[PDB]
RNA sequence: GUGAACCGGAUUGCCGUCAGGAAAUUAGGUGCGCUUAGCAGUAUUCCCCACGCUGUGGG
């Protein structure tokens, strides 16, 4: 087994972007590697200070693969803070509604197997980016397998519907990290950079 | 402890509350349409009732200037007085305070020859200090001044009064059946007259309404300060008025002065409602009637709640009132209530005795 | 361990939470519109109440400023289509028309407490943790959000409390993926419990093996709207009393009482 | 323990005053339910048991 399959499904979820420096908090259209790695660090029972010490680079070195079963909806909420006490603070928090994601991490077999075993029973709680988004489908619902390419690993998993009817999207959105390939091979025209590389638990590249 | 009052009432064809277009108010509960009478309508009808007259000592209005003007022989208290008025921070917003305070203190402060700011601040303190009234305690109060067009030197004190009564919107126990009445207006003298006629459309409905009241004793007592006899009198008079008052809507055309066929009174430490017993609408069968079926569903819901949540460290009791014991709640065997009454005066007596050593004639002195 | 608590409720015409524009807040799920309640209301409705106040107690449950609190809550949603309405009112003078909006809908509540986290946060104390468990259960069951109470006295009690001990934290939002309508033979609440019970009826046949099964204690008001409206044994025990439910939970896990 | 943890849009409101759907109307003209039979003068009374080569006893 080279990759383990994880599911991020619920009524709501959140994958914050780099555009969060004030009361207005925003998200992205796909999960980031930093949130997944934080979820894993919670899963194996490591604190915020121990993760930075020779624990995160092993997870970061693994390849990135995520599949989006269906698109989501961003929703703005009028969260208020500090009413009736002392520190009325106001803020706005955005949520992704009716979305689901499949998590794939390819690399060493031992690390993937250990991650799946810890995902069978996380030491601490597991959620969807924020404490106010519990998972709907089991994260370990889909057991690991042996594959060569990330595309085959992501497309091997089928798509599950909810009832007999309902329209389906004709595009299945999938996201992968850019393989360097041979030495050199500068990034192409359609290359995207996310500020989501965990270095500490905040520091991103 | 907290006082609860439930009611089951049936009304004749009438229009007690109507919306902008002239139709009885309706809502959605359980996926089916239901008729409703607004809470504000009930509160206003209770407040201006003949049984609440001995405790009516407050005014909410915007004609504060005309009240002081009546309390003066000098006609020179109209203008600039309306500027003491138009500077405490008031756009002709409705003000609420004890009536007995204005006709003395506003006259004693306004008529003196002093500065505008000093008199305005004195009247502002008078208004923010005028809370001694039962209706203010019951229906609460919020007063905010307009900081954009107020005197920069004057300052407002605390003027927030927490209410001590919660009244739910009347909800029909069954589906809604709106109706339309076609009317014509006649001319006394014969002649050519109009054509097809000025046919109008008046809307009305009849429904069995489940009403839900709640009076918090501790908050009402705190609001009326150390006095407690006054609070007991207020509670008794309020119960009597609720039992024997109706909204004054299209009453000259629909005299729907019906009185409730069932009252359940329960003394709880936490708010409890029985409105979920009607998520399934009541359908009339050839045996029994609407009121008895509604009371039966109510009894099912109450005994379900009782055989659900229960505590030994805080017991509760209830009295079920039906006129001359005609509609029993625990009709088969269950004695959910303890002191069932066929009289309303004895209901007030039992409530007052449970509250404390209060007799009605004793508290009819404040 | 994981202690999952689930809740299905129906509410009267009211406005328990409105946005900045005065409208009852909404969301999107199951392909339709859903009325909502925030989680930051339901929390702090459970908290800072005169009922919940029964090694600093309850701070392990609800942290303040690396406390690592052990109380996690989900988000509220609707179980059918939303229907907004507008109320038209006038003010008397006793000597202009506005608009207020309201809706009626069915909502959900969820609680989960990590027992090991609670005990460790108490410096090894477990009896205090058990007492805190009982106190939280009682307070959450006996509290409601503080909305527009003085005008819309919406105080319906919860119509279902389900307790589980799954190995993984999972919520049952995938039961109402379709809108729940009304027929002549049923109402909202009776349909609500059945389809949530349908979720438990499924899965267990085609999911986690019986070698490590999941138990639970069920609570319903006087056995109405019964969890598992048949002879199926999906629930180990059905309980019609809150104190009895707390005692059952205390007996299974730590071993204790009240 | 995830651009994360600690986090309540809150308080204040009668849609009130007025109204005849009214004047005029036959559902009337046509039809057979008719042909048939002892609760009694018998030739095995549906089942069970005992006593004889028909007489008692139970359903």
């Amino acid at each position: 087994p080279n990759t383990l399959f994880l599911r991020l499904e619920g009524a709501l979820q959140s994958w914050g972007s780099n555009e969060a420096k004030f009361a207005l908090r925003r998200t992205a259209d796909a999960p980031t590697k930093s949130g997944v790695l934080g979820l894993l660090c919670a899963a194996m029972g490591i604190g915020r200070a121990e993760a930075a010490d020779s624990w995160l680079p092993k997870l970061a070195n693994l390849r990135m693969g995520v599949r989006i079963d269906r698109p989501g909806i961003r929703w703005w909420d009028f969260h208020t803070v500090g009413a009736g006490q002392r520190m009325t603070l106001l803020s706005r928090r955005e949520y992704l509604a009716d979305a689901s994601f499949l998590v794939a991490l390819q690399g060493e077999p031992e690390l993937v197997a250990k991650l799946s075993a810890a995902l069978a029973k996380p030491v601490w709680a597991i959620y969807l980016g924020r404490k106010s988004c519990p998972p709907s489908r089991p994260v370990c619902e889909h057991p690991p397998g042996f594959y060569n390419t990330l595309e085959e690993a992501l497309s091997a998993v089928p798509l599950q519907k909810r009832w007999h009817n309902e329209p389906l999207p004709q595009i299945l959105p999938c996201v992968m990290d850019w393989i360097p390939g041979y030495d050199g091979e500068h990034a192409p025209d359609d290359a995207e950079i996310h500020y989501d590389l965990p270095v500490s638990f905040p520091r991103h590249l | 402890m907290l006082i609860e009052i439930h009611m089951i009432q049936n009304h004749s064809p009438a229009n007690l509350n109507r919306d902008d277009l002239g139709a009885p108010k309706t809502c959605y509960f359980g996926g089916v349409l239901r008729s409703r009478i607004s809470s504000q309508c009930i509160k206003r009808s209770i407040r201006t009732s003949n049984d609440f007259k001995a405790l009516l000592g407050g005014v909410r209005t915007r004609r504060l200037a005309d009240l002081i003007q009546q309390e003066a022989g000098e006609t020179e208290c109209w203008k600039k007085a309306q500027e003491i008025l138009n500077k405490c921070g008031f756009t002709k917003m409705l003000v609420f305070m004890s009536k007995d305070k204005i006709k003395d203190l506003a006259r004693i402060v306004l008529d003196n020859s002093l500065g505008l700011t000093e008199a305005a601040q004195q009247v502002a303190n008078v208004i923010a200090q005028a809370t001694l009234a039962p209706d203010i305690a019951l229906c609460g109060r919020m007063l905010e001044p307009n900081d954009k067009d107020k005197d920069k030197k004057v300052k407002w004190s605390n003027t927030t009064v927490e209410a001590a009564l919660q009244v739910a919107h009347a909800i029909s126990t069954h589906i809604a059946r709106p109706e339309i009445d076609y009317f014509v207006a006649a001319d006394d003298v014969p002649g050519e007259d109009a054509g097809a006629g000025h046919i109008g459309e008046s809307m009305f409905a009849s429904a069995c309404f489940y009403k839900y009241f709640s009076i918090d004793w501790e908050q009402l007592v705190k609001n009326l300060k150390g006095d407690t006899n006054l609070a007991a009198h207020t509670v008794g008079a309020f119960l009597l008025a609720a039992a024997k008052t109706n909204p004054s809507g299209k009453q000259n055309s629909f005299a729907a002065h019906n009185y409730p066929d069932g009252i359940l009174v329960e003394f709880k430490n936490s708010p409890i409602s029985y409105a979920n017993a009607f998520v399934r609408p009541v359908s009339v069968v050839k045996e029994s009637d609407l009121v008895e079926q509604s009371i039966g569903q109510l009894s099912n819901y109450v005994n379900d709640i009782r055989l659900g949540y229960y505590d030994e460290q805080s017991p509760v009791i209830g009295f079920w009132f039906s006129p001359n014991n005609r509609y029993p709640l625990g009709y088969k065997h269950s004695k959910l209530a303890s002191r069932n009454i066929g009289n309303l005066n004895e209901l007030v007596g039992a409530v007052l005795d449970y509250i404390g050593g209060f007799k009605w004639e004793e508290v009819q002195k404040s």
